[PDB]
């Protein structure tokens, strides 16, 4: 059975940790709501 | 039960101890996250329950006693913040630049940072706050690291 419990404010935060790139992908999206890169 | 707006876990007891499966947004009385995390099954909240109201496969989302509220969107050009809930970890902002998920059907944003499997449904906000979709539904690259599409309600 699931269960939900709170975390947290859904807030903008600043100075918060800044990371990852911004890749550009030719992507395809199936039926099954699964993403594929083409 | 609790119907406080915020990012929630979404937990079950079926397996070893309690184990998380995923995560969610709380809106306007409504409970949102990714149809892969909870497979349209009906949840818990203390002593009271939540119902499926809409879910759709293909976009990978459902919404929880009322319809989708989340309806902001990534502007194509700043920055935003995925406010991750990691399984046994306290809720934490991360800062990035959207890549693309270019498709036969237009553009999505794309964020990629890489989080365990039961991180899926943490929401991606804006600099207002407003969520502009939810983390958790993406591809592998040529590397091993994880992109994840930024999925909002169509
Ligand atoms: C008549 N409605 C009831 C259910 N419904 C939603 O819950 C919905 C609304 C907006 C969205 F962006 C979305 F992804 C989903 C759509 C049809």
């Amino acid at each position: 059975d699931m269960y939900i419990e709170r975390a947290g404010d859904i807030t903008w935060e600043k100075d918060a940790e800044v990371t990852g790139n911004s890749p550009r992908l030719d992507v395809a999206l199936d039926e099954s709501g699964d993403f594929s890169l083409v | 039960g609790e119907t406080t707006d915020g990012v929630y876990r979404v937990m079950t007891r079926r397996l070893l101890g309690s184990t998380q499966v995923g995560v969610g947004v709380m809106q306007e009385g409504v409970f949102h996250t990714m149809w892969h995390v909870t497979k349209g099954a009906a949840l818990r909240s203390g002593e009271g329950r939540l119902d499926p109201y809409w879910g759709d496969v293909k976009q990978d989302l459902v919404s929880y006693c009322g319809p989708w509220k989340l309806d902001a969107a990534w502007d194509g050009l700043s920055e935003v913040q995925l406010l991750a809930v990691p399984p046994g970890e306290r809720a934490k902002n991360i800062q990035t630049l959207p890549g693309i998920f270019k498709t036969k059907d237009g553009d999505i944003g794309a964020v990629a940072l890489d989080y365990p499997a039961g991180t899926s449904g943490s929401p991606i906000l804006d600099k207002c706050g407003r969520v502009i979709g939810l983390y958790g539904n993406g591809v592998v690259i040529k590397n091993g690291s994880y992109v994840s599409a930024i999925t909002q309600g169509k």
